[PDB]
RNA sequence: CCGGACGGUGGCCAUGGAAGUCGGAAUCCGCUAAGGAGUGUGUAACAACUCACCGGCGGAGUAACUAUGACUCUCGCCUCGUCAUCUAAUUAAGUCAAGCGUUCAUAGCGACAUUGAUUGUUCACCCACUGAACUUAGUACGAGAGGAACAGUUC
């Protein structure tokens, strides 16, 4: 979360600790995203920081265009897999872990998002809304 | 070095009688009446004549004697407040946000209610003390006026209001918003 | 710009930015208060403001009817509807410019009024006119932002 | 508490401009009760304040370039090395006050003197995060540059 995130976010189950790799779901040239940090996460001895739906992470691209590899950039988690629970009572989950590469302000690097996108992320990051097909 | 006696005069004027037992002062005049307790001090009051009353300290140090003038003054301002009375004026001060000031009442209350102070989302209230009345001066812009018989209650009621409008987290020399005391005087005019 | 769709063109307009051109055409984005955003106060002031009774104003060709309503302090009321409805007539009556055929509204209040159609009928220059009304309002920073600097 | 604080003249040289008030000495005169060739505040530069002082109150030489050294002559510690490469990432109290602080000793300082990788690693060095976000508000202040909070809301 943080910059450019207009909205607050209700807690959702943390799915992705540091080291996790999600699918890159944009058209940027990136094939996956390797999580090295979660923004706005706190501190407890021994705890991995771990992201969830609509969290902004800091990632590198393990697989993808060489102009994207070997460096750290912001991304946003768009699909989960660890099931979480909404305030309408529902426990839900996607089939994959996936997020999209983005700028500190929260602008997509790419122009499409392939696959669905959870609403809690859509609601959080307007330029993600824009590029989303099926939401939730 | 201990001064064998030092004394002071408290002059008494035509409309008032002041009566003292133990060290309890009752001053009564045209404007009503005021009483104050001087037990915490150790001075000796003595009447010379309906228009004169002395106060004296025997064998006192610096600090004791220092307290003797301040007894004179304290009882003076009781006497003047019961004749001329006291009136403090304050004015609102703001660069952008017009400070709106009312008088509300919850349960026999009387409070001075300050809205909008610097845009401030909170509604400020200062209770009106007893013995003190409040007029928003006609003919003058953003002037509040506190009056009554007791300088101490008027003065403090005033300072309660000014202090309820201190600014936080701003350069207080650029952000001069406030309600400041602007004139200290009397209720009866000519004097 | 190049031709666009109806929905699309409107959406881009409201952003205040156009990508190909890469210009932020409008300095600040337009937003409307949620009503969650507004300040929460107990409103009355002196217990409520003034109130008007039923009013009627009849020209002899048009008739206006008004239902008794109440106004409170520190509030804002919108008036909507089509022209020729007597939206203008109503405001005038409250201004005291017009006398009601029936009903009365004699308030103690001091009123400032701005007319709908503005045609000049004042001799004098623009600065002189505004200074007579009030100087000091001209000093405020708010007025610099909205009037003075934009138009010049 | 308050009134008065004056003429030679804006002394003289240094003077870019120094008219009392950065500076070099020199301290006179008239005035009248008393008013310094001038205590501090000085616009560049007078003013305009003020105050004193009257008063009211083993080692070296060598260069048609620096360096090196073909030539002549003589008896892996430092290290976490540097470049790459693999990583998002890689040991894989205080006093004195001369001074600064452009004007000013003490705002801020003060000489002299004196009372998650990598590693066993601690450490160290990076990579990230974050009390924060949201409106309050791109607001108040500011020529702009920029930039608040108290209230309310969610974590």
């Amino acid at each position: 979360s943080g910059n450019g995130a207009q909205g607050t976010k209700f807690r959702i189950s943390l799915g992705l600790p540091v080291g996790a790799i999600m699918n890159c779901a944009d058209n940027s040239g990136a094939r996956n995203l390797y999580i090295i940090a979660v923004k706005g996460s706190g501190s407890r001895l021994n705890r991995l920081p771990a992201a969830s739906l609509g969290d902004m992470v800091m990632a590198t691209v393990k697989k993808g265009k060489p102009e994207l590899r070997k460096k750290v950039m912001p991304a946003i988690v768009v699909r989960q897999a660890k099931s979480w629970r909404r305030r309408d009572g529902v426990f839900l989950y996607f089939e994959d872990n996936a997020g999209v590469i983005a700028n500190p302000k929260g602008e997509m690097k790419g122009s499409a998002i392939t696959g669905p996108v959870g609403k809690e992320c859509a609601d959080l990051w307007p330029r993600v809304a824009s590029n989303s097909g099926v939401v939730v | 070095m201990k001064y064998i006696q030092t004394e002071q005069q408290i002059e008494v004027p035509e409309g008032v009688t002041v009566s003292i037992k133990s060290r309890i002062v009752k001053v009564v005049g045209p404007r009503g009446t005021l009483t104050k307790n001087l037990k915490h001090i150790d001075v000796t009051f003595t009447k010379v004549n309906n228009q004169l009353i002395k106060v004296a300290v025997h064998n006192g140090g610096r600090k004791h004697v220092a307290a003797l003038r301040t007894v004179k003054s304290l009882v003076d301002n009781m006497i003047t407040g019961v004749t001329k009375g006291y009136k403090y004026k304050m004015r609102y001060v703001y660069a952008h946000f017009p400070i709106n000031v009312n008088i509300v009442e919850k349960d026999g209350a009387k409070f001075i209610e300050v809205r909008n102070f610097l845009g401030d989302k909170k509604i400020r209230n200062v209770p009106v003390r007893d013995g003190v009345t409040i007029e928003f001066s006609t003919n003058v812009k953003d002037e509040i006026v506190l009056s009554g018989n007791s300088v101490e209650d008027v003065s403090q009621n005033a300072a309660d209001l000014q202090q309820i409008c201190r600014v936080r987290n701003k350069d207080i020399r650029k952000f001069l918003d406030g309600i400041y005391v602007s004139h200290k005087g009397f209720i009866t005019e000519d004097l | 710009t190049l031709p666009a769709s109806v929905r699309e063109g409107i959406n881009i307009f409201l952003d205040g930015h156009i990508p190909a051109e890469n210009l932020r055409f409008r300095t600040e984005a337009l937003q409307f208060r949620i009503a969650d955003a507004t300040e929460d106060l107990q409103n009355d002031s002196a217990s409520r403001a003034f109130s008007y009774p039923s009013l009627k104003k009849t020209q002899g060709d048009f008739v206006l009817n008004v239902e008794e309503g109440e106004f409170s302090d520190s509030e804002i009321l919108v008036m909507m509807g089509e022209n020729g409805t007597g939206k203008t007539t109503l405001i005038k009556l409250l201004a005291g410019a017009l006398k009601p055929d029936e009903g009365q509204d004699i308030p103690k209040l001091n009123v400032s009024m701005k007319p709908q159609k503005i045609a000049p009928k004042f001799p004098g220059t623009v600065r002189q006119l505004f200074f007579k009304k009030i100087r000091g309002q001209f000093l405020n920073p708010q007025f610099q932002t909205d009037v003075v600097k934009p138009l010049r």
